[PDB]
Parts: C-alpha cells; structure tokens; sequence
C-alpha cells in the first residue's frame, strides 16, 4: 500500500521537467528506503538516475517493493496540475492499475485527486558502480545551464577540459570558435556561488549538446551542480536534491578522431 | 497606365545557351541595375512576398536617382505553387507593379 | 503461460543447432575482437535474431546490457530520420561502462529505402572502431552493394529436418501432447524449414484438435495431402473435362482447399512423372502462367480450369505419343 | 445551340429506348434507402442522360443549376494540386482520374470534405445527397480501396453513383456493395427514332434510308449521330439518300494510315505510318481508341484466313500497350508484325 | 582494433588510383596546376570517386585542407534550410588561398538530393566559381537535373576492368603476404563485378574467416550461387534439355537459395556465356521477364521452371 | 592589428539587434578615425552607415586600414553570449582570416573567447552628399517604435506629411486607415520627450512599413531619433549612440 505525502510539491515539478524530454517512459523501483528510478533515453547514450530517500516525505509508508512502469508525459501533464505550494499525496496499489496523486492547498481549502493508467514494461536494473573520479568541479546551476545555452549556439558539441587553471568549454562550429575558462573562485559571500574544483588528473573530453541542454533544464532543483569528470569514465551530472535525494546523469563522450593536420 | 500589356517574361528552353547572361547584359544595356533571384532557394510564400515587393515597387537610393533595377527570377520552374500565386496576385493589381 | 515460440527461444549457442559455421565463426571472431559489422541474410524464422541476442548476451553482462546493445526494427517508422536520430548518437559516442565496442541490431533492415542505406553505409564508415552494427534482412538483394561491400554477410539456410526433429521432440517432451509418428514428418514438411511456424502450428492444432497426427494439422492447416493431388491429377489425366472438372471444384469446395498451394504441389508432382520433355516443357509452361495469373486477382475457378484444360492437352498427346 | 444537348430528354418518361430499365429505377428511387450506384455501359450509350434524369427524379427542380469549383488539395509532397468540380446545391460531380498519381489523395481528402459539410436545411430537401463520380474506372487499386472506404464510413449521409465504362479495371469490392445499373447502347431503330424525332420537331424530312447510313456509320453512338445529322443539315439542307456523311477526320486519317499500310510492306512505308501514327498519338487520343480504329479498318481489307492472327496480335499489342509506359513502339510493333504476316501471305 | 581494409589501403594520391587513366591524368593536371574547373564524377559504385576527388582536395590545398574544404554527406542533413546556409556561407567565406588553389565543396551522393536542394546549388555554382569549385560524387546521374551536369564537368567513371583490380589486389596480398589459389583470385573478382572496395572487403572477409584464399572460402563467406552450377543451367537450358537443368535447379532451390538471388546470377552467368548472338538476345529478354516475374511478388519454384522452359523452348 | 575595447557591452547588442534583421551580411572598414559600415540591403533600397569613433572606446588600436566582411546572422549568435555589462573587445590580424569577440564577465568570473570566420565580399562605396533637408523632427524614439508597430497592422506602406501644424504619418489598407499628428512640444521635464521640428517646406513622402519596423529595433540605442525628410533625398532615421558614433538609416522613397 504506496501512501507517500511530500510537503514542498514543485521540487516534484522540477525532477519531471528535468525528465521532460529527455526520457518518455520509466520505472519507478519502490522499496522501504524509499523511490528510486533508472532509465535510459531511447538512443541509449545518457542514463538517468533518480532517488528520493524515505526521510524527506511527510508520511511514508510502503509494505512491499513495487516496480511501476510511468510515461512521462502522462504525469507531466498530470504534475502541471499540481500548484508550486501544494502538498502531493501518492497513493497506489499492490497490484495497481492505477495511481493516484492528491494536490492539497496548503489551508486545506482545495483537495484534488488525480488518476493515471499504468504501462507494463521490462525492467533492466544496470547497477552503477563506485568509480573514483579524477576530477570533481562545483559550479553554480545558473552558469552552466547558461555555459552550455551559449554554446549550443555555435556547435553541437562541447570540448572540456579540466586542467590546473581550471575548467574550459570549447565549440566549434560554422560560425567560428568559442572558449569560455572558468578559475577557482577562492571568496564568495555565499557557497552556492562559487566554483570549486578537485583534481588527480587534467581530463578532456567531448559531448554532445542536446544532451547537456537537456540535462541543465534541472537548475531550479539545486544551487550548485556537481561534475565529475574523468577519462574512461562517463559525466556526471549531480544535482543534490535538498536532504530527500538526488538526481545523477551519466553522459558518454563523444569520439573525438585524431588528425596530424 | 502606360505598362506594356506583356507585364513579365518568361524565357524557357534547355540548359546551358545563355538566358541569364542574355537578360543580365540586356538589363544592363536598357539602364537597369541587375537583381538576380532564385525561386527555390526561398520557397514560402511570405519570404517571396517580401523580394516580391523589395526588388520591384522600390527608387533607388543612390544620389540624384541614379539607375533602376528590374527583378530577374531564376528557377521558377520549380517553384512552389503559392510563390507563383503570389507573384499572380502581385501581377493582377490594378501599389501597382512597376518595374 | 505462452506459445512454445517465445518460450524455447535458444538463449544459449548450446541450445541452437544446425547453424554451426555460424557459430564457429562467431564466437572465433568475439573472442580474438577481429568482429566486423554483420548482416545476417536468410529465410524467415531459422533464428537470426537468437544467435546474435544470444552472442551480445555472451559478450556482456545483464547489468550492461542496457548501454551496449541498441535494437531497432521496422515497428518504428524508419527512413531518412531515425538514422539521423538514435543510430548515429548511439554509434558516435563511448561506452557509459568499462570499455569495448557497441551493437546496433536492426531486425528487417532490408525494409528502407536507398537514401536510408546511403546515410546508413556513411555512418558505418565514420564509425568502425566503437560500433558494429549488426543487420538482419530477408533478401540480400534489396540492399545496396555498398552495404554489402561493408558488413559481411552470413547465409543461414533452410532448416534440414534431420536437424529440425529434437527440438520439436524436447518441447514434446516439455509439454505433453498426442503426436503421432506422422506428426514429426507433417511438421517438418509443413512448416517448410520454419521452426516459428512449427511451433506455431503445434499450438494450433493442440488447441484445436487435441491429438497431432497427419490428418489434424493437414486439415487445420488446410494444406492437400499426397493422396488428394495424387487423385487430382489421376481426374486430370484420366477424366473427361466435364468429369473432372465437377470432381476438382467438388473437392475444393468440400476441403476449402486454395488453388495455389493445389499448383505447388501439383508442381512438385509434375517431376516426379516420366512426361515426354516437350510434354513438360508445355506443362512447365502453362502452369507458371497460371501461377502469375492468379497473382492478379484472376478468378480462381476460370485458373482451375485452365490447368485442366492444360493437362488435358497432355493426355491427348501422351496418348498420341503411346 | 446544339441540338445533341438542346433537345436532351428531362423525366424519365420522355426517354425513347431502354424503357424498362426507366421504370425500374424510377420505381427504386421513388421508396427510400437509395443505394451506391455503378452505372456502365459503352460510350455514348446515354449513361449520363440517365444519370441526370436520376438526379431530376431524386430531387426538385433545381436539379441542372450547375457550376465550376475549384478545390485545392495537398500531397504528401509539399505541392498543391487544383482541382475542379461541377457542382449544385443539390449534388456533387467530381473526375477524380485527372489527378494521375495523387488519385488516393483526392479520394480521401475531397470526399472527406464534402462528407463532413452539412446539409443545410436538411430536413427540407431529403435525407442524404449524391456524389458523381465521371471517370472512376481508370483510378488506381488503393485510390478504389480509400473509394469503398469512403463509401463504407459515410453509407448514411453521401452515397455516390460511379459512371463508367469497362469495368474489368473496376475492383471487385466496390462491385459488391454498388447497385449495377447497366445501359446497352441504343439500337438502329432506336437511334433513327430519335432521329426522326429530332428532325420531326425542328421542320425536317429527313428519308429512312439516310437514317440507317447514320445510325450505321455511328457505331451505336447517339452523340456522334446527331452531330453527324447537325452537320448533314449545315452542308446541305435537301437530303438525299446518296449523301456524303461528313466523317471525323480521325477515322479518315486512320483509314489513309491503313491504306499506307496495306500499300506497301517496306520500312520505308514504316517510316511513313509511324510518322502518321506518331501525328495521332500527339492529338492526346488513346491509343487503345487507335487500336481498335485500326483493327476496324483493317478488316475491311484482309482475306479471311489471316483475319484470325491479325485480331489476336490486335488484342496482344493492345495489351502489352497497357502493361507498357509509352504507346508509339507497342503500336508500331504491332503494325510491323501485320506487314510482315501480310509479306508473308503474298509472298507465298 | 586495427583499421579494416577498405580504410587502410585507401591512395593518398591521385597516381595510385587505377579507375580511368585519363581522367585522372587529367586530374592530376589540374591538381599540378590549380584552376581546377567545377567537376562531377559519375559511374558504378568502387571506382573511386571518393579517392579521387579526396586526393585532388588534397594535393590542391594542403595545410589549409580543414577550412578550405567543405565535405558534405548523405549522412548529414541536406534539407532546404542547409543549402540555405552551410554551403551558402561556406562559398562566401574567405580563405587565404595561393594563387591558382581555390576552395572546394565535396558533395559526395549528390544524386539523393532533393530537388530545391539542387535548386539552391545551382546559382551557387555559377556565382561563387572564383573561389569555390564544386566536386560532385555520384552513382546515377538521372536523379541529378540536367542544369548541374550542363555547368560541371561530367566525368564517367567505367566500372573496373579486371586487370587493374588483379594489380591492386596483388599489391594488398603482397603488402600482407597472405597465401592464395589463382581460382579464388578470380572468384574474388567474379564476387565484385567492378566494385573494388566489394573485392578488397571480400578479400579482408575471406582471409579473417578462413586462411588460404580458395574458392571454397570465398564462396563460403558469400554464399551466392556458384558460377559453375549456374553456367551449367543454362547449358542445360541451351541444347533443350529441362530436366538436367530442373536438377540443378532443384539443388540451387533446396540449398535455401532466395529467388531474386537466383535470377540475378542466372543474367550475370548470361551475360558471358558463349552462345549464339541472336539466342543471347532472347536469353535476356526472357531472364528480365522472370525477373519483372519475381521483382512483381511472383517467387516461386515454378516461375523458375517456367523461365528454364521458356529457354528450352527459344532453342527450338 | 586591429583591437577595439568597449566598457558598455550591451550597446553593441542594441545596435545588432536590429542589424541580423536589415542586412543578412555587412562590412566593416577600419580606419584611424574609428570603424564604418556602409551597406546595402539585397533589394537596393535601404542603406545603412554606422560610425563608432576612436574616442569613444577606452582601447582603439588601428595600425592599418581594414575591411572584414561579416555575416551578420553568423555574428548575432556570438552576440546573444553577452552579458548586459560584459566588457567586448574585438580583434583583428593584418591578413585577418577570423575575427575575435573577447567578453568578460561583472565580476569578470568567466572569460570567453569567441572567433568567428570572416568573408570575402564585393565592395562598393556609394559616397552619400552633403545635403539640406527641409523638415528635421527630434522625437522619442520608444514613441518611434510604437508608431511603426502600430500602423504595422494597417497597411504595407506609409505616407509621413510634415507641415506647419505637425507630422503626420498615415496607412491604408484593407482595415481602414491610420492618422497620426505630432505637434512641437512646448515644455516637457526631460530633453529626450520633447518633439522639435525644423521645417523649411511641407514634404509628404511614401515608404514601406516593413522596413521602417525594422528600424526601429534600434529604439535602445538612444532616447531620440531624428527624422530628416525632403523632396528626393531618402528618408533619414538617425539615432545618436552614446557620445561614441551615430547610425544612419536611408529609405528610399516609393512610387506613386
Ligand atoms: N557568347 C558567349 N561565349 C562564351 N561563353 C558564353 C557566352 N555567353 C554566355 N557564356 C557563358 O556560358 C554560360 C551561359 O549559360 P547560362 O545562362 O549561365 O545558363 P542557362 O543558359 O541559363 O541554362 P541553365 O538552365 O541556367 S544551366 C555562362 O557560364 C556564361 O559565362
Ligand atoms: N537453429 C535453431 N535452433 C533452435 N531454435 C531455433 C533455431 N532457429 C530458430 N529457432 C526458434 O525460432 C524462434 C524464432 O527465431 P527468430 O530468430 O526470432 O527468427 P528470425 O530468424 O529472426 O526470423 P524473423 O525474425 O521472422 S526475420 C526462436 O525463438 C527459436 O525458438
Ligand atoms: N581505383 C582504385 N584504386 C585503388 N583502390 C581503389 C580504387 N577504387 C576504390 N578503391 C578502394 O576502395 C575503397 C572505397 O573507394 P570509394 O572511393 O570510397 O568508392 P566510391 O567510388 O566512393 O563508390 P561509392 O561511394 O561506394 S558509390 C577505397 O578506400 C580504396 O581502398
Ligand atoms: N432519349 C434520348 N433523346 C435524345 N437524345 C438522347 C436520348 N438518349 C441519349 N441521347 C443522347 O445520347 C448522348 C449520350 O451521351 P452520354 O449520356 O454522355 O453517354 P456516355 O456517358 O456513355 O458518353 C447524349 O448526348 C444525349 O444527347
Ligand atoms: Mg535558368
Ligand atoms: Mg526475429
Ligand atoms: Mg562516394
């Protein structure tokens, strides 16, 4: 028996428009530490991986595991019912059919319930590994979502780079060249603002843009947004979804042919 | 309103004789500034509408006056039917059609 | 529970057999890394997608599957978009784990167009080192020579019965059924050497007749036996126009049987006689022109009769011969 | 004004042949539940002189108030195609075959149009209204399978009346569901009724004998007839039963394109008819028109043991002329082919 | 993760490539001196026509190679928008150019374009000839308008003569010293018909697959059907005999082999056969009407034994 | 070498924000007195002029006398990067094949460093006279963009009357008509409002309304814009950028 209630309802808002287009269906992995969810896009290039932890619900209760097949495009729909104060009641079944969100007002004026039809579909668990990472940049969500809205422009990939100045996001494209450096910030009057940046190895690698145009449609989620970056290894995009969770993106590069001219 | 009652040509044939550079040196030996156009190139009919009525319906801005341009469309063999119906409607207005 | 079909799909390259160049080359290939793009080419259900499911399962584990395998077909709309979409970005980029190529597994490929096939065989070029496509077809001859210039191609073949019988045994064996010695021999010949239509027809005349012998699947299937075409040729060869063609439309209409399948084997007869050559060159002749004439949407009855009225020329000349 | 089209008849009554056939379908469509109708026959058998008298018999009197519509429609390539429509406010008429290749998307879209228009004052006039189909034989297999859809998913509100002729190319499925109404060609006795009647009522005397020398050199056609007796009475007004009938100067130009052919059996007397017969292909006639007129003229001439031959490589040529692309080398093949049989007939 | 042959042994110069000796003489005098006229290369797929324009890219601009050479590809996108903008602003751009070397615009597979994207390449062509050259590539040039072949130079590439395909094909054995059997040469090249890349992955294929380069391997790794199976077929067809050829055909038709196959190596036999002119005539006439028999949806055993009586019955 | 440094970067947003709408291409020439463009549109009716002196940037370096050929829609998205304040500096080689946009940030916590392609181009000088024109209107130039944008929906062309009551700007069309006056404002608190006309003869001339909404684009570029109009001479829509240089717009005029 799914109950779920979530206090603050647009941060649900912001992990589906982070979804938005960038996946169509997905599976929902339900168990006593809470919601989880992995799913890959329909060109199998970027992996997503969404966990929101039991303490950050309001009331949270759940008897058995459940995996729950979504579209995201039904309750994206569904979600922009839901208003930015209001309180997000989930409700479903052990063998549902069916899933129910209640959208509360927070004077308890206006109640509302909310019905989606569930898909069936075939789950592949693809267990992400502890991998250590040569390097680690913190940068505000603003910034990047604005680093890669200007280069997208002039490219369609992105060259970065994360060596001893800094890190630098290249393009080039038929319009001409662009490289933007950003150095470590030593005093901000405030800790989402600063760029910060931990290393083993200076790294390079190249990714397509549609993906991290995607990806940066979660800034309102979180202040600062965590890459790790390293070779053989893909990006990860961590965004720290308050104290309930977080969401990850893992990003593989692009292949980059070495020319001698 | 002193227009021939022949307002536009349409010189055809196979390729390669010599249309465009028989009406470039034409326009400019009857003091026409040349303007070329490719029919396809832009091919909605708002795009066409708007050279439709630049490069006609328009003096120049050159001194005291200087020369005039009369439009030469390339291409419009394979033009889309609403760039011809455009040009029709342009052609069949009795603000008038000049050059 | 589920058609025998989807349940015995050989997950392993033990399970599988009578593929075992294949096989052989196959795995002499994944384990040296010496694979190239693949294009696998042959009839319907002889199991092109099992061996090469089959073989990316091989190569990688369940928890990897996901980011090393992309598979598409043509139940998605397919031409000049979807190869500028999911196949090139997939192609393009690395491996989200550990290292090592990619498959791209496009079941039917031989259903696009030309210009797909150019965009296709570009994309093959551009990107070797990190993907090996993999391209299941039908025929080999609605694909561009180019695309055969660079995947090689891999000719699976009719399935031989003698190679066909255990599997249909051991999910005889798995699922009890009343099946006959006839059984085997009408499922092997029946199917022709398509092991999905085997086990698709065993469910169909499980469910509906119970027991399997030669006369259950024969008349669910609907197919002639071997006494009906040889009594249809005895009324051609022997009976007079009116005669025999009341006997073979009585027959039909009573067996609902369908004039093509009465010419293929009626086909399959003709050689077996001992006609005069020129004899069987008129009857080779007059019976392909039935079998495009009914291709038409001909009336199947005026066809009939035509190949009676052929076969009654013959007897005149058998018999002007003798 | 014309008197082919002048004195065209109005009720179904005042028809002069195929009686019966009147009554029968005067008597269907004086109950309800008019069903799809598939009128066919020869050419200028009268099918659309029945198909007006059916619309005057269904509706009131605003039934000839005709007018030209121009619709356009869009392919699935980026393209507009314009085309026309003769319509009322009682009906529609549409040729659906000038549109070649694009015929499956005129027969979804037009008809989807006009099906989902509403009647206006619906209860007024009668239940459903009609949809004329002019040239529906030509049309391709899927434009004919989207016809009975559409003729399957509007039964109750638009029922259509295809006209035609040949209906071997006319798909089965349509053939089922449609009402067959089947118009012979009027007879020699029928066409010099009309005949007489039309030079009885405009001061005429024209002789019997001049009648059947019409009606026979008109081939069972009764538009061609009076055109035939229009310019009879323009060249001369007293007729005489030896009269010189004005001939179309197609059948004349196909009789000098026989004459050349059974002239001479040379490849320069190939060279010739091809240049004649490429003179009328370019007039835009079939060239299944030009078949039969050879085949009609050449008979004339031929002894009666190669008639045989002659007709089958006839119906062969005609045939592969169909299956082909391009006319001019099927219809010089197949006068090649009846130099050489007759070269070889007098050879021998 | 060694590179595969066709990439390998591609010429990186205009002297090494064996398609049309005096087109590329004459190319490779344009190359030496510079004012290279707008081209279009057209001919059967393998002839090197990719080579060829990539090497005259090449020698022409050198260094400046990587902004001075646009190569557009049935790959990418090439809708009205593109030659809108990408091969518009490319033929605008500047580069500094020597003298004679002037910039070049690859169209590779220009033949799949649609037509306004031709339409949009034409006045391109014409204006911008001072400083960009158009180098088409090309299969067929009946997609392509008359207009573009009037202001290119057309070059018809021949489909390969044996020989030159022999040399290279001894040039890349003897580069990796791989054994052979002469009959297997010579199935390799009946396996590509002029199209030498065919012939170079075949070779690649057969010798990864299995060791000595013989027939058998060969014809192993194709699986078409055997030219000597196939010729005795219609020899069998040539003297009247239906039942000899019904064998074979019966072993061609049992061994799994599809119809259009068939077919399409029954006319590849029947184009070299040694037979009488006029009978081959009728041969092929017959061959394409099975042919139209099958390309309509008519694949039967029985149209086979049709096509093998209809060329019984053409020899008397 | 050629470097020019600018503090008020967005400036040069205002003034390309209406210049990938006129001209697809433009040229740039560098000189020591500062960088000109004159430039034509496609359909050679409109023609632009746009001064930025030497004075006016903080950094102007100009060894030699330059001319670069910019595809202005190839430039605006190097341009939509900027920040409102960022500090753009704009280099050049002597045989400049490429032409780089350098930005800093407020804080300067980013450095970009774009460099887009430049282009070959036909050139011409089409030297515009020294002439009096008989009505000069200084007018707000937000008010100039809501009139274009008014009689935008009108109709497709304009007829401007300036006489001793006023200016008056008139559109015809299917709708109906638009009549507008503006009579010379004789106290407003702010110099950038007022209406000033100098008239030496009523003129009344016809233009297109689509070219004249593409002007006024140009309405940050300053708080006024002069409209100088005479018998023959081109309409001239001026805007005063700064105290660094001036734009200049010429429409020729239609026929009746
Ligand atoms: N008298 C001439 N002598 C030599 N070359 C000429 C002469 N007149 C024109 N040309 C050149 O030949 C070409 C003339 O053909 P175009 O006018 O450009 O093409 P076209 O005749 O319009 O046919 P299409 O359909 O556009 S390919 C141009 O390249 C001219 O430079
Ligand atoms: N060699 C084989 N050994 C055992 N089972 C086989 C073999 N070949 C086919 N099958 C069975 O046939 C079923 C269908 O195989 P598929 O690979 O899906 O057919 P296919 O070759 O892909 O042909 P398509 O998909 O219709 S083009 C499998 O699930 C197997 O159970
Ligand atoms: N004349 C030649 N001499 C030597 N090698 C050749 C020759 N032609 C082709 N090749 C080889 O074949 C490979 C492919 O050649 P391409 O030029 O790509 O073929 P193509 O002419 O482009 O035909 P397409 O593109 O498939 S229609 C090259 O990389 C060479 O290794
Ligand atoms: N009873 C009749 N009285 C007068 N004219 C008739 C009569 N029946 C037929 N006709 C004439 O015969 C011609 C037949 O033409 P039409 O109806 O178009 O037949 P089709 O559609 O087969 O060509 C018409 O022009 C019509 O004038
Ligand atoms: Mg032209
Ligand atoms: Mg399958
Ligand atoms: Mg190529």
């Amino acid at each position: 028996m799914f109950e779920a209630r979530l206090v603050q309802g647009s941060i649900l808002k912001k992990v589906l428009e982070a979804l938005k287009d960038l996946i169509n269906e997905a599976c929902w992995d339900i168990s006593s530490s809470g919601v989880n969810l992995q799913s890959m896009d329909s060109s199998h290039v970027s992996l997503v991986q969404l966990t929101l932890r039991s303490e950050g619900f309001d009331t949270y209760r759940c008897d058995r595991n459940l995996a729950m097949g979504v579209n995201l495009t039904s309750m994206s729909k569904i979600l922009k019912c839901a208003g930015n104060e209001d309180i997000i009641t989930l409700r479903a079944e052990d063998n549902a059919d069916t899933l129910a969100l209640v959208f509360e007002a927070p004077n308890q004026e206006k109640v509302s319930d909310y019905e989606m039809k569930l898909m069936d579909l075939d789950v592949e668990q693809l267990g992400i590994p502890e991998q250590e990472y040569s390097c680690v940049v913190k940068m505000p969500s603003g910034e990047f979502a604005r680093i890669c809205r200007d280069l997208s422009h002039i490219g369609d990939a992105v060259v970065i780079s994360c060596a001893k100045d800094g890190v630098k996001f290249s393009a080039s494209g038929e319009l001409g060249n662009g490289n933007i450096k950003l150095s470590q910030t030593s005093n901000v009057d405030k800790e989402e603002e600063a760029v910060t940046i931990e290393m083993n190895e200076p790294v390079q690698l190249t990714f397509a843009l549609r993906y991290l145009n995607f990806f940066t449609k979660a800034t309102p989620l979180s202040s600062t947004v965590t890459l790790s970056m390293s070779a053989d290894v893909p990006l990860v995009v961590e965004y720290k979804i308050a104290d309930m969770g977080h969401l990850k993106y893992y990003l593989a590069p692009k292949i980059e042919d070495e020319e001698g001219s | 309103s002193q227009r021939p009652k022949q307002k536009v040509a349409l010189l055809c044939g196979p390729p390669g004789l010599g249309k465009t550079t028989l009406a470039h040196v034409i326009a400019r030996h009857a003091g026409y500034s040349v303007v070329e156009m490719n029919a396809s190139d832009d091919r909605s009919p708002e795009v066409f509408r708007t050279r439709i009525e630049a490069a006609t319906q328009m003096e120049s801005v050159l001194g005291a006056g200087g020369k005039p341009n009369c439009l030469v469309i390339d291409e419009i063999d394979g033009a889309p039917v609403a760039a011809i119906n455009v040009l029709l409607s342009i052609l069949n207005r009795k603000g008038l059609l000049m050059r | 529970n589920l058609p025998w079909v989807e349940k015995y799909r050989p997950q392993t390259l033990n399970d599988l057999i009578s593929h075992q160049d294949i096989l052989s080359t196959i795995q002499k290939f994944i384990n040296e890394d010496r694979l190239p793009h693949l294009l696998l080419y042959g009839p319907p259900g002889t199991g092109k997608t099992s061996t090469i499911l089959a073989c990316a399962k091989q190569l990688y584990k369940d928890k990897e599957f996901g980011s090393m395998v992309l598979e598409l077909n043509a139940s998605d709309d397919r031409g000049i978009d979807i190869i500028r979409g999911p196949i090139l970005s997939f192609a393009s980029t690395r491996t989200i784990f550990k290292k090592g190529f990619k498959l791209v597994i496009l079941d039917e490929a031989d259903a696009m167009t030309q210009d797909a096939q150019n965009a296709l065989r570009r994309v093959i070029e551009k990107f070797t080192e990190n993907t090996r496509f993999c391209l299941i077809c039908n025929y080999l001859s609605k694909i561009i020579p180019a695309l055969q210039s660079r995947c090689t191609r891999f000719r699976f073949g009719p399935l031989t019965p003698e190679l066909m019988v255990p599997r249909l045994e051991h999910v005889v064996e798995e699922e009890k059924v009343d099946i006959s010695e006839d059984g085997m021999k009408a499922l092997v010949t029946l199917s022709s050497g398509d092991m999905r239509r085997a086990l698709n027809i065993l469910q169909s005349t499980n469910m509906a007749f119970g027991k399997v012998t030669e006369e259950t699947v024969y008349t669910c299937t609907g197919h002639p036996l071997k006494s009906d075409i040889a009594n249809i040729l005895d009324w051609m060869l022997n009976q007079d126009f009116t005669t025999a063609y009341r006997n073979i439309t009585e027959l039909k209409t009573l067996k609902g049987l369908a004039l093509h399948d009465i010419l293929t084997e009626i086909h399959l007869f003709v050689h077996r006689v001992d006609f005069p050559s020129s004899v069987r060159i008129h009857l080779l002749t007059k019976m392909a022109d039935i079998e495009y004439r009914l291709s038409v949407g001909t009336n199947e009855k005026i066809q009939l009769s035509s190949l009676i009225a052929a076969f009654q020329v013959t007897r005149d000349l058998i018999v002007a011969e003798a | 004004s014309l008197w082919v089209d002048k004195y065209r008849p109005c009720s179904l009554g005042r028809l002069d042949y195929h009686k019966e056939q009147a009554a029968q379908l005067r008597n269907l469509v004086q109950c309800g539940d008019f069903p799809h109708l598939l009128v066919y026959g020869p050419s200028g058998a009268g099918k659309k002189t029945r198909i007006m008298c059916i619309l005057r018999e269904l509706y009131g009197v605003g039934v000839e108030k005709l007018r030209i519509e121009h619709q356009t429609i869009t392919t699935p390539s980026k393209k507009k195609i314009e085309i026309s429509t003769i319509a009322s406010n009682y009906h529609l008429e549409v040729n659906p075959s000038d549109a070649g290749n694009s015929d499956r998307v005129v027969i979804q879209e037009m008809l989807k149009t006009v099906a989902q228009s509403q009647q206006l004052e619906t209860n007024s006039q009668r239940d459903f209204k009609v949809v004329l189909l002019t040239e529906v034989d030509k049309l391709t297999k899927d434009a004919q399978h989207a016809l009975r859809r559409t003729m399957e998913k509007y039964m109750s509100t638009c029922r259509l009346i295809l006209c035609c002729n040949s209906t071997s190319k006319v798909i089965p499925p349509i053939r089922s569901r449609c009402l067959a109404v089947r118009v012979p060609a009027p007879s020699i006795e029928d066409i010099c009724h009309v005949l007489s009647t039309v030079c009885k009522k405009e001061g005429l005397n024209l002789p019997s004998q001049l009648a059947h020398r019409l009606a026979e050199k008109s081939c069972r056609n009764l538009r061609k007839a009076l055109l035939m007796c229009e310019a009879c009475r323009v060249q001369q007004y007293p007729f005489t039963a030896d009269q010189e009938i004005p001939e179309t100067d197609w059948e004349v130009y196909l009789r000098e394109t026989a004459n050349a052919i059974v002239s001479q059996q040379t490849p320069q007397r190939l060279l010739e008819v091809r240049g004649r017969l490429y003179e009328l292909l370019t007039h835009c006639i079939p060239p299944e028109i030009i078949m039969k007129g050879l085949l009609s003229e050449l008979l004339h001439n031929c002894d009666g043991q190669l008639k045989g031959e002659v007709a089958q490589m006839a119906a062969y040529y005609e045939h592969r002329l169909q299956l082909g692309s391009k006319a001019i080398y099927h219809l010089e093949a197949f006068v090649a082919k009846f130099m050489a049989l007759y070269k070889k007939f007098m050879e021998d | 993760y060694e590179l595969p042959w066709v990439e390998k042994y591609r010429p990186v110069k205009l002297n090494e490539i064996v398609g049309n000796e005096d087109t590329v003489s004459r190319l490779e005098v344009f190359a030496r001196e510079g004012n290279v006229p707008n081209i279009i290369i057209a001919g059967p797929p393998g002839t090197g026509k990719t080579t060829s324009i990539l090497c005259l890219a090449r020698a022409l601009l050198g260094p400046a190679l990587k902004d001075a050479m646009l190569e557009l590809n049935a790959s990418n996108d090439r809708g009205i928008d593109v030659v809108r903008n990408k091969i518009k602003m490319f033929a605008q751009q500047k580069v500094t150019l020597p003298k004679g070397r002037h910039k070049i615009i690859i169209l590779d597979e220009a033949d799949s374009m649609t037509d306004g994207a031709q339409q949009a390449l034409r006045r391109t062509m014409e204006i911008y000839s001072k400083t960009t050259r158009f180098a088409l590539a090309c299969n067929a040039s009946d997609k392509i308008i008359e207009p573009i072949q009037s202001r290119c130079a057309v070059l018809r590439y021949t489909k390969l003569t044996d020989a030159q395909i022999l040399t290279r094909l001894m040039n890349v054995i003897e580069k990796e010293r791989v054994p052979y059997t002469d009959d297997g040469l010579e199935a390799i090249i009946f396996t590509a018909q002029g199209d030498m890349r065919q012939a170079l992955n075949n070779l690649q294929s057969t010798f990864s697959g299995f060791g000595f380069i013989n027939s058998e391997n060969v014809f192993k790794v194709c699986d078409e059907p055997h030219p000597l199976l196939v010729k005795e077929m219609i020899q069998h067809c040539v003297n009247a005999n239906i039942d000899e050829a019904y064998k074979i055909l019966a072993h061609l038709w049992h061994l799994g082999y599809s119809p259009e196959d068939i077919i399409g190596n029954i006319f590849r036999v029947c184009k070299t056969f040694q037979m009488a002119e006029y009978l081959k005539l009728e041969f092929i006439k017959e061959i394409g009407y099975t042919h139209m028999k099958i390309a309509e949806g008519v694949n039967s055993l029985l149209q086979m034994a049709g096509l093998l009586a209809r060329l019984c019955q053409k020899t008397m």
